[PDB]
RNA sequence: AUCGAGAGGAUG
DNA sequence: CTACCGATAAGCAGACGATCCTCTCGAT
DNA sequence: CTGCTTATCGGTAG
């Protein structure tokens, strides 16, 4: 019920089987490169290692899971603090140094809107999005170790049918908002005149 | 493997050799804390892995209707009630052995006549 | 199909039609033979556009 | 086959196992690192005499960190292989810069032990991992690269 | 490793053999007695006082058959050398050229064991009129023309070639073509212009003859 | 023929049973894998042939 | 998260079967993954079907809809034929959907259930028959019920078909691609297309 | 007449 | 024991995608 | 489910 904001997120796993060190990163909307996960969590509200791993892995018994994550941590010892956890997420412009306190407030709301716009899109929610981002990771790995199958794409329960109703909807909505801004553009041309 | 974390700060611990008395110390690159080691085991790879085979087993499994029901007996209790399934570990070169779940008691056993098992 | 248990690699489960065209297929059988025959029409539909580009 | 032979299967089997590619990787249960300090007395109880007969006191160092290798009693039957032939192709790879021990096929547990050696930035540890990496995907045991499953068809 | 000292020698022996077959096939003079030299008599005669195979002890010149002059008054003087040294820089290149330069040969074959440095390949063709060639032991353990799918090729002469070009009224371009680096075309050693003739067999008409110009 | 129709269903029944044993075997880890292919690959190949030979 | 979905599930399924929770909305309990997904999205496709339940007292495991239900169902479809002078009229389809006898099942929820095929021949008792004398030689060979812990049961298999396809006589005696042809031609035959 | 879309026929 | 050359392994991009036929509909 | 361009790797020469 918030139009059609198709904001698509991907969590990738770099390097193939038996490679040097397999590092985990993610694609975020309105951002140039990919970003190590450990930076993302710190940029949310979770700071310390081992607390990070509690959002991701759920059973502190099964190690291989854990031994998978050494590469990521060892990639984030360069950012340990709340504040500049978002300094790395500030490559939007070519040295927007004019925004040292504004790039943060550019990043701060990017994790309000562009990052998982469902779940919620308000202010006071960070542990809501962490447990999830940290559940995508439990899946992405629960597969790379080959403990569960890949996801099937032609499964009929994982697809919907855009009927006459919602067809009209995504049309009428677009129409109405066109007419709505035909009013504004007419109002700026009254007072101006009286008018009536 | 089982590696460990520091108190106070709460991060990961990275190994170190004691030059003098020859022993093993972990520590965080944040505060300074340093604890002694337990087992000499620092790293482990495993290419052929016996775990992952039997996941998702609960105390609420003898209810799922989509699982098949056989005429085995538990070598401990003796109830001909049980449910079963192949290796949940979806690899290509895996084996076709069954894993049964004693319902009157709660036990776990296999159909593999050869190959020793420790669960 | 949801008319079967899990982990069942027997003939009937995995698409062997016991019955002949005369005796008549059964419900599951019907549906399997369906998935099959379909592959025919699929190929001739979209594979020919290659077998005909080759010729050119 | 060579015209000199024809229906001698035993000949073909040889050629099969002189051609087929086999990496150290395909015969490894698990690789692992340990802190073993006392060279003569190991901290592990599974390796009492290895380590008990080696007979190194015929000459007669050192290295701190150790790297163990469990092997699968399984693929020592199909692919034709002996512990020795393994060990040799290992040392032959690096040359005179790492000690290497092992047990006999007769034993119940097949194992390898290795230790870096011996120059003269500490951080000695990370790299040791990139040896056990090179050790798996890059070590030939017998046969020609690019070749896989080789079939005995008549 | 005492078997890897025993195979290394055996492979060197078939490579030796294959070099012989090629030299005579260019048009030079070798007995079938010299080629079919058993593994015995080679175990000694070419090693040292222990069993280590001396390469410098194999090198030999080569003279054409009295029949080859009738078709090629040019072909006359060939020399082959083997080498102990694995890596061969610009320093080893200086030695061999100077050998021929004064001996006044025309063809220089050099069989190495591992590979040649690009600092050595730079100073190869820059010393005419004569020409030098090169081959990897590992690519000469087996003779390639001694294989089914390969038919026999026959270098034909200059005054000869003009005959093909008149009696099919062709232009140089119009012939089919063979590659300089081509396995066979090296096995004989072609040139910019030299034309082959190929006597392949056929299910249509017993024998069919194709001609290829070189590139 | 009635005598034949019977004989056909009985020539499917000893070939649906020859499959139950090749499963019954593979499931107690006695089924040796053919050189160069998976244990599951030699079961699959096995059964599929058991059912084709059954029809012809 | 929730602890003990033993009862939490059963309470959800009880209220939908009464009609309290909209019969559209679907509910997927996952034992072997420890998950519970509830879906309310628009576009899910679903279908019938009947319900089965061992909740029966002196009569093992059986279907819910009894012969008595069937009667009140035809005492409706005949009632509005001859004497339709307002003689207390009721008992439609939606009456079933509320008395809890039919459940709208979508594809995702189709993963957790064990559907039967033939109501009668799929839970009567043993004999058995298979190779046991005697039967009709000329009739077809059916799988046989071998698993018995059913939950649902299909309405009638012919219902897998479409509008054009259900025109075909004995489609289960035809080679499959043929029934697809007739489907395309049935739409190009000729007759009465509307009475007006 | 021109540009644009969709449905159908023949190889199944 | 450092810059200049050169030669190769590594990684983004392209221009193709059956023949013929019948009809209907909306558009600057 | 590619020929061509861009990038980082070793070789011998200032
Ligand atoms: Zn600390
Ligand atoms: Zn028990």
């Amino acid at each position: 019920k918030g139009s059609r904001f198709i904001s698509t997120l991907q969590v990738k796993l770099y390097g193939r089987e038996g490679s040097s060190a397999r590092t985990i990163k993610a694609t975020l909307p309105y951002i140039k490169q990919d970003i190590p996960i450990v930076i993302i969590f710190r940029a949310l509200g979770i700071i310390p290692d081992g607390e990070i791993l509690e959002h991701i892995c759920y059973d502190v018994n099964d190690w291989q899971m854990l031994e998978m994550l050494k590469p990521c941590v060892e990639d984030g010892f360069v950012i340990q603090d709340r504040e500049t956890a978002l300094d790395f997420i500030g490559r939007r412009g070519t040295a927007l140094g004019i925004k040292k306190e504004k790039r943060i407030q550019y990043a701060k709301d990017i994790l309000q809107k562009e990052f998982l716009p469902h779940i919620t899109q308000l202010e006071g929610f960070e542990s809501r999005k962490a447990f999830f981002l940290g559940y995508m990771i439990n899946r992405l790995l629960l597969c790379a170790l080959d403990r569960k199958d890949q996801d099937d794409r032609d499964h009929f329960g994982k697809k919907r049918l855009d009927l006459a109703g919602p067809l009209l909807a995504q049309l009428f909505k677009t129409l109405f908002k066109k007419l709505t801004k035909d009013i504004f553009r007419y109002m700026q041309r009254t007072v101006e005149e009286a008018h009536d | 493997t089982t590696f460990r974390f520091c108190r106070d700060c709460n991060n990961m611990l990275y190994p170190r050799e004691d030059k003098e008395n020859n022993r093993l110390l972990f520590e965080c690159r944040t505060c300074s804390y340093v604890e002694e080691a337990g087992s000499p085991l620092v790293y482990r790879h495993e290419l052929i892995t016996n775990i992952g085979e039997t996941a998702g087993v609960v105390q609420d499994i003898g209810s799922d209707p989509t699982l098949p029901r056989s005429d085995r007996e538990c070598p401990k209790c003796h109830s001909r009630e049980n449910v079963f399934f192949q290796s949940q570990q979806r690899r290509k070169d895996t084996s076709m052995v069954l894993f049964f779940v004693c319902l009157s008691c709660s036990h776990i056993f296999t159909s593999d006549q050869k190959n020793k098992r420790t669960q | 199909l949801p008319h079967f248990s899990k982990d069942d690699y027997s003939p009937e489960s995995k698409g062997f039609v016991e019955n002949s065209y005369l005796r008549g297929l059964t419900p599951q059988e019907f549906f399997f033979h369906a998935m099959g025959g379909r592959e025919g029409l699929i190929d001739t539909a979209v594979k020919t556009a290659e077998t005909g580009y080759i010729q050119r | 086959l060579e015209p000199g032979h024809a229906a001698d299967q035993e000949q073909a089997k040889l050629i099969r196992s002189a051609i087929e590619h086999t990496t150290l990787k395909s015969v490894t249960i698990a690789s692992e690192i340990y802190y073993d300090p006392d060279p003569r007395s190991t901290v592990i109880p599974e390796d009492e005499e290895i380590i008990q007969l080696h007979f190194s006191l015929l000459d007669e160092q050192q290295s701190p960190w150790l790297l163990r290798l469990e092997l699968d009693r399984a693929a020592m039957n199909d692919k034709d292989l002996t512990m020795g032939q393994v060990g040799e192709r290992i040392k032959q790879t690096f040359k005179n810069d790492l000690f290497v021990i092992w047990s006999e096929d007769n034993d119940e547990k097949l194992i390898i032990r290795c230790r870096v050696v011996r120059p003269k930035e500490a951080e000695e540890d990370h790299m040791l991992k990139k040896i056990e990496n090179t050790m798996l995907e890059n070590i030939t045991l017998r046969g020609v690269e690019n070749i896989e499953r080789v079939v005995m068809m008549k | 490793m005492d078997q890897e000292n025993e195979r290394n020698i055996s492979r060197l022996w078939r490579a030796f053999r294959t070099v012989k077959e090629m030299v005579k096939d260019r048009g030079y003079f070798i007995t079938q007695e010299e080629v079919e030299l058993p593994l015995e008599d080679f175990k000694a005669k070419y090693c040292d006082s222990m069993g280590r195979p001396q390469r410098k002890m194999m090198s030999f010149q080569a003279n054409p058959t009295e029949e080859s002059i009738s078709k090629f008054p040019d072909m006359g003087s060939l020399w082959v050398e083997f080498c102990d040294e694995p890596s061969v820089g610009v320093k080893t290149m200086k030695t061999f050229v100077i050998h021929i330069q004064e001996k006044n040969f025309q063809t220089g074959i050099f069989v190495y064991q591992n590979n040649i440095t690009p600092s050595a390949m730079k100073l190869v063709p820059s010393i005419p009129p004569a020409t030098i060639e090169t081959f990897n032991e590992a690519a000469l353990v087996v003779n390639i023309t001694h294989h089914e799918l390969v038919p026999k090729h026959i270098r034909l002469s200059s005054d000869e070639k003009r005959e093909l070009l008149k009696r099919y009224r062709l232009k140089e371009s119009q012939l089919p073509r063979i590659q300089r680096a081509d396995p066979v075309a090296l096995y004989l050693g072609l040139k910019r212009g030299e034309v082959v003739k190929i006597i392949r067999k056929s299910e249509t008409s017993g024998r069919y003859a194709s001609y290829r110009i070189c590139m | 023929d009635g005598p034949t129709m019977r004989e056909i269903t009985e020539t499917i029944a000893e070939a649906k049973k020859k499959v139950l044993d090749v499963t019954k075997e593979a499931q107690a880890n006695l089924l040796t894998a053919k050189h160069g292919m998976t244990l599951r690959e030699s079961f699959e190949d096995n059964v599929v042939r058991f059912l084709n030979e059954a029809r012809d | 998260v929730h602890r003990n979905p033993a009862r939490l599930m059963e309470t959800l399924r009880t209220l939908r079967r009464k009609g309290d929770i909209n019969p559209e909305v679907s509910m997927i309990r996952d034992i072997r993954e420890k998950e519970l997904k509830i879906f309310t999205d628009a576009g899910r496709v679903y279908r019938p079907l009947f319900i089965v339940e061992d909740d029966e007292s002196l009569g093992h495991k059986e279907l819910k809809v009894r012969k008595g239900h069937i009667a009140k169902l035809m005492a409706t479809e005949y009632q509005d034929i001859e004497g339709g002078f307002e003689d207390v009229e009721e008992y439609t389809w939606s009456s079933l959907l509320n008395e809890g006898l039919v459940e709208y099942i979508d594809a995702e929820e189709e993963e957790s259930i064990l559907i039967a095929m033939q109501p009668e021949d799929l839970e009567p008792a043993e004999a058995n028959e298979e190779n046991d004398l005697d039967v009709d030689p000329a009739k077809r060979i059916r799988v046989s019920h071998h698993a018995t812990t059913f939950t649902h049961c299909e309405i009638h298999p012919s219902m897998i078909l479409g509008v054009a396809a259900s025109i075909i006589p004995f489609p289960d005696h035809n080679q499959s691609p043929r029934n697809t042809y007739q489907s395309a031609m049935g739409k190009q035959a000729m007759g009465v297309f509307l009475t007006n």
